[PDB]
């Protein structure tokens, strides 16, 4: 049959240890009596264990010579024995409800009840334990400091990569390291599955903890073992004790791949409260059990001793960063009155951006006009204004505008960059479209990415081709995608800032008729941009200078030099934009005249829009809106709710400045 | 005194008795069950009331609970909501058609020409295994009728959720649905609806062949209720007022400034003309078709905008109008579609950046308009579909401005007879 060995492991003794230390643990009194006594009053949910505190009670009562063994080891070599081994002796150590409960909901309880005084009253089957439990059982992976207080090498931990996992690692307790990409959604676990009987005595249960599962066919109620059938059973969904499953597979970060390689990935299992507690797009450090996985459920027959792996979660470090919708805390009050010291903020703002790329003062206080948004929120009779500014930068290759580009992507969180083609699911279409393994065709219709409140980041503006500028042209104004393919209409609701770079197909600017290089792109588009830049590269002496001196002193302190002084903080930008959107000044009337005149003034130069050369100053009501715009965009990056006509001189200069740049 | 059985209930007013709530909590928990008792009450409280006893015994009676629990998101879904009664708003994404549903079983003895009507329970029928005349008393003649029997009407419909639960750029969800009886075509594609009903989950069969069952559940809801989201005297009084065709023209775009002859254009437009089929000399057109010209400094969509809601029926497209056979994405058939023009039959059709409308779409264009009878003939299939509509189109000049010395055919960049 089955040859015997003998190993140096005996359970009895590990559960008597157990016991005592979860009994006499002082850390209020014991800590482990605290959590039964929550769990006694349907208090706490799940039940967490801390090795550390195993490791250095048994450290500590290793002072006198009782202690024989150690548990930490055998818990590292071999995990799920130990969770039924804990669940038992909680089990037989659970004290009794200290608060009161309203015993009415539980109608699992209620119907345990009716069947109890149904049978013990004739005078009954002994129920599984795990259906009467309501608890769940974690465990946490120690800590290198308590490893450290003392000589012995009970480490652990160390999140090795995803490559990094052998074969000799099945049956451990493991940490890994990686990135998470997809997660599904949460679904039903049956744990123990009940039968009623057509009311014949006891109703039979069935617990099963494989990923398959068969049905009963008669049952061992006495009359139905009767030498006639007396009704079939059948399953009881409320009787039954479900769980939460949820699954996701991690994939390897690309610092920890070797050269010349694929990066591979790992499949998770989650269950109980700690489901939904991570989300794609994040770097986490998982702590679980790495199990075997059968290869029966594809039945194929075939890799006889080849078997699937899979990792069930036991502890999640989130990790990464906390966006915290800018929620008001002392520390940032005190931030703010800092700022509010500072005096005028904005200048500092433009010049702590980007310091890697020199000059260009007013590109980034145009970013700076960008960030904080235009005038929003509806007018009267329900006619649509947006708060978004679209605004287009045009220039030579080598000018940075693409490294500036992505650094305003990287201090913006909403963000996105996209380009022609290259990647196909990013416009038009769905990220989900096909995606599930049912192929349900899971599609909104015509969408953008995160159009909603997003930032679009675009280079090689001229490159797209009519799919994606039809896009580009229909979310112009707020303008929600309502493109249909199968009777769905579910459109997105695009309310976004554009923001595009772009070059002549020349490559070079022409002496000719500006209008001539435009964008090569039809007028109509281009009217719509708020803020137009051209950045022209003209070779000088006393400018190339400082700019290569710039770059050079970068370059020989392998970072950002001390050349560079800025007062404020990426971070303090990040709280700041969020501070002074929220503070959201609104429109006074005085304006009004000014900026009439204004706009006379613009048509004035309209009447000498055929002088050419530079024809962009064309005649447009969107100009004007624009002026608004910027103007109520200066008043909301710093000043308080009231617009000052000194906003609309900054937004008259930079309109000035942004078509000066012509020549 | 109207024959109609159906009765609504609101919970908040089931909430205003202090004796009833315990019933609310009681229904909370087993729906089913509270409700057929309710439904047999109601039954005898026709002649607790009516003391004809001839339409209410043929009639069955039910109920529509409705705002019982706060509307919940598909993103929250524990478990511990098993077969207890919720509120849900959503998407309705497509439907299906009438399943039928075995309620009675029919069987016929093959050998006396015996039948007997066999009711069932759960679905699983208990077959007879000898015939109930022990004249004869044979096992093995039963054959079932598939025709003879009775059946119900079931119906699945998929539902997303709402737009507003996905704050983050993540993708929405889809909950199955499942209907009964008057609740089968309630609603369409595209519907905007809220839904109360108790939560299900079904073991899935996996393996056909095999009695093995995985160990996850699919989960589906089946609801109850389901809800969206003499005047001719006040016309002549209107109609008698002398200066109404003003401000009728100007009612219509409140926010455009000025441009009021084209509004009364537009307006008289949307009124449309007679239409008349005399027999020996043929239909003649009632449609009108309007071009706007100009800069990209009017405004100009916003009054195609305004008219196309404005407008009962009508089709707002940009610069595929018409009829194509379409390879159906879900199932695997051929289903023939009509265009966006044939769609707007009676009403105004309006189209945007008219100049760019490619070459072949142009001349399906030129046929719709002196004929108004499109033809298509592909993969076997020959016919023709009636259009009937008006058109409303804008353009655009090629270049900054249309310069007033140039005529308009070159800037506007069409052909001189779809024009003319
Ligand atoms: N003002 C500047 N300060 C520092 N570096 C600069 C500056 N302008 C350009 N550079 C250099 O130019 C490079 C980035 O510009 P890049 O050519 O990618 O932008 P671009 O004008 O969008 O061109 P392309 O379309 O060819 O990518 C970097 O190597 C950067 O050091
Ligand atoms: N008379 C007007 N009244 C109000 N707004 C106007 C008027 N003329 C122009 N506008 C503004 O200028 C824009 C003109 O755009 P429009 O010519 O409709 O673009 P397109 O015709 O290419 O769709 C509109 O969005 C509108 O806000
Ligand atoms: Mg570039
Ligand atoms: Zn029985
Ligand atoms: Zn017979």
């Amino acid at each position: 049959a089955l040859p015997s060995i003998q190993l140096p492991v005996d359970y009895n003794n590990l559960f008597n240890e157990i016991t005592d230390f979860l009994v006499t643990f002082k850390q209020k009194g014991p800590k482990y009596m605290a959590m039964l006594q929550k769990v006694a009053n349907r208090e706490l949910n799940s039940v967490i264990i801390d090795l550390d505190d195993i490791l250095q009670y048994q450290n500590e009562k290793f002072l006198q010579g009782t202690q024989a063994d150690d548990l930490v080891s055998a818990i590292q070599q071999n995990a799920n024995h130990f969770t039924e081994l804990f669940c038992r002796a909680i089990d037989n150590n659970m004290p009794l409800p200290t608060k009161e409960i309203d015993y009415k909901d539980d109608v699992l309880d209620v119907i345990l009840n009716q069947r109890r005084l149904r049978n013990e009253r004739m005078l009954t089957e002994l129920f599984p334990p795990n259906l009467t439990r309501r608890y769940f059982l974690y465990f946490k992976p120690l800590s290198q400091n308590c490893a450290r207080r003392y000589r012995k090498k009970a480490i652990s931990s160390k999140p090795l990569s995803v490559r990094q996992i052998k074969g000799d690692f099945l049956g451990q307790l493991i940490t890994v390291r990686g990135i998470i990409t997809r997660v599904s959604d949460v679904k039903p676990a049956v744990e123990v599955i009940a039968y009623t009987c057509d009311q014949c005595g006891y109703e039979v249960f069935q617990e099963v903890n494989s990923r398959t599962f068969t049905p009963l066919s008669e049952c061992t109620s006495e009359e139905c073992s009767q030498n006639q059938t007396k009704g079939q059973l059948f399953m009881s969904t409320r009787a039954s004790k479900f769980s939460a499953f949820q699954e996701c597979k991690i994939q390897e970060l690309s610092q920890q791949v070797p050269v010349g390689h694929i990066p591979r990935s790992l499949n998770i299992h989650v269950n109980g409260t700690l489901v939904r507690s991570l989300s794609p797009g994040d770097i986490v450090d998982v702590t679980g059990i790495f199990l075997p996985a059968p290869y029966t459920g594809f039945k194929a027959l075939k890799a006889g001793l080849l078997t699937e792996t899979y990792l069930e979660a036991q502890f999640v470090r989130q990790h990464k960063k906390k966006f915290a919708s800018f929620s008001l805390t002392s520390d940032v009050e005190e931030r703010v009155m800092e700022l509010i010291t500072s005096g005028d903020v904005y200048n500092r703002l433009a010049k702590s951006i980007a310091p890697e790329i020199y000059g260009n003062l007013d590109v980034k206080k145009a970013l700076l006009l960008l960030l904080v948004g235009g005038v929003d929120k509806r007018v009267g009779d329900g006619m649509k204004i947006r708060g978004d500014i679209n605004v287009c930068l045009m220039g030579d290759p080598g000018v940075a505008k693409s490294q500036l580009l992505k650094a305003i992507c990287k201090i913006s969180p909403r963000g996105v960059y996209t380009t022609g083609k290259g990647s196909s699911g990013v416009g038009l279409t769905a990220a989900v479209m096909k995606d599930p393994v049912t192929d349900e065709m899971i599609l909104e219709g015509g969408a953008l990415v995160l159009a909603d409140n997003g930032i679009c980041c675009i280079d090689e503006f001229d490159k797209m081709d009519e799919s994606d500028r039809t896009a580009i042209h229909e979310v112009m104004e707020q303008q929600t995608i309502s493109i249909s393919k199968a009777g769905i209409n579910t459109t997105l609701n695009a309310r976004t800032s554009i923001l595009a770079a772009a070059n002549p197909l020349y490559g070079r600017y022409n002496p000719r008729l500006s209008p001539l290089d435009n964008i090569n792109l039809p007028a109509a588009l281009l009217s719509r941009f708020d803020i137009l830049f051209l950045m022209l590269d003209i070779p000088s002496r006393d400018d190339d200078e400082k700019l290569a001196e710039h770059v050079t002193y970068v370059h020989m302190h392998n970072k950002q030099p001390d050349l560079d002084f800025t007062p404020v903080e990426p971070s303090k930008m990040r709280e700041y934009i969020a501070y002074a959107k929220t503070k959201r000044p609104v429109m006074s009337e005085a304006v009004n005249d000014y900026v009439v005149q204004a706009y006379i003034r613009l048509r004035q130069d309209s009447k000498r829009e055929m002088d050419s050369k530079f024809s962009f100053g064309q005649a447009t009501p969107r100009t004007l809106l624009g002026i608004i715009r910027l103007s109520q965009a200066l008043a909301k990056l710093r000043l308080a709710d009231m617009v000052d006509i000194d906003d609309v001189e900054e937004a008259l200069r930079l309109v000035r400045v942004s078509k000066e740049s012509l020549y | 005194e109207l024959g109609t059985s159906n009765l609504n209930l609101d919970a908040r007013n089931l909430l205003a008795y202090k004796q009833t709530e315990d019933l609310y909590h009681q229904l909370l928990n087993y729906p089913q069950e509270v409700i057929s008792i309710m439904d047999q009450t109601i039954k005898d409280c026709m002649v607790s009331l009516i003391v004809d006893l001839d339409e209410i015994e043929t009639k069955f009676y039910k109920v529509r609970p409705y705002n019982v629990g706060s509307c919940k998101g598909m993103r929250e879904l524990n478990p511990n909501d098993i077969d207890k009664l919720i509120n849900l708003k959503g998407l309705v994404l497509r439907s299906t058609p009438v399943i039928p549903d075995m309620k009675v079983a029919f069987f016929k003895c093959n050998v006396c020409d015996h039948t007997m009507a066999v009711e069932i329970d759960r679905g699983v029928i208990q077959e007879p295994a000898r015939c109930e005349r022990i004249d004869c008393n044979e096992p093995n003649s039963m054959s079932l009728i598939h025709n003879r029997c009775s059946f119900a009407d079931k119906q699945v419909i998929k539902l997303q959720e709402t737009p507003d639960f996905v704050p983050d750029g993540q993708t929405p969800h889809s909950i199955s649905l499942c209907v009964y009886d008057e609740l089968v075509d309630s609603c369409r594609a595209g519907d905007r609806i809220e839904v109360t009903g108790t939560f299900r989950s079904i073991p899935i069969r996996a393996n056909s062949r095999q009695r093995v069952l995985k160990s996850l559940y699919k989960t589906y809801v089946d609801v109850v209720h389901v809800k969206k989201v003499q005047d001719l005297a006040k016309i002549r009084e209107v109609a008698a007022r002398e200066d109404l065709y003003s401000l009728l023209a100007r009612s219509i775009a409140p926010s455009i400034y000025e441009l009021e002859d084209v509004k009364k254009g537009i307006l008289l437009q949307l009124f449309g003309g007679t239409n008349k089929t005399f027999t020996k000399g043929g239909r003649y057109r009632g449609d009108i078709n309007i071009l706007l010209c100009g800069d990209p400094s009017t405004s100009k969509s916003q009054i195609l905008q305004y008219v196309h809601k404005i407008t009962p029926r009508g089709v707002y497209t940009s610069g595929g109008l018409t009829a194509y056979i379409t390879r159906d994405v879900d199932t695997k058939q051929l289903v023939l579609e009509s265009g966006a023009l044939v769609l707007s039959d009676g009403g105004v059709c309006c189209i945007d950046e008219f100049d760019k409308m490619s070459d072949s779409t142009r001349s399906v264009l030129h046929e719709v308009m002196e004929q108004q009878t499109i033809s298509i003939a592909k993969a076997g299939i020959i016919t023709t579909l009636n259009a009937r509509s008006s058109i409303l189109a804008s353009a655009n000049p090629i270049g900054s401005r249309y310069n007033p010395n140039l005529p308009v055919t070159e800037n506007i960049d069409l052909p001189p007879p779809l024009l003319s």
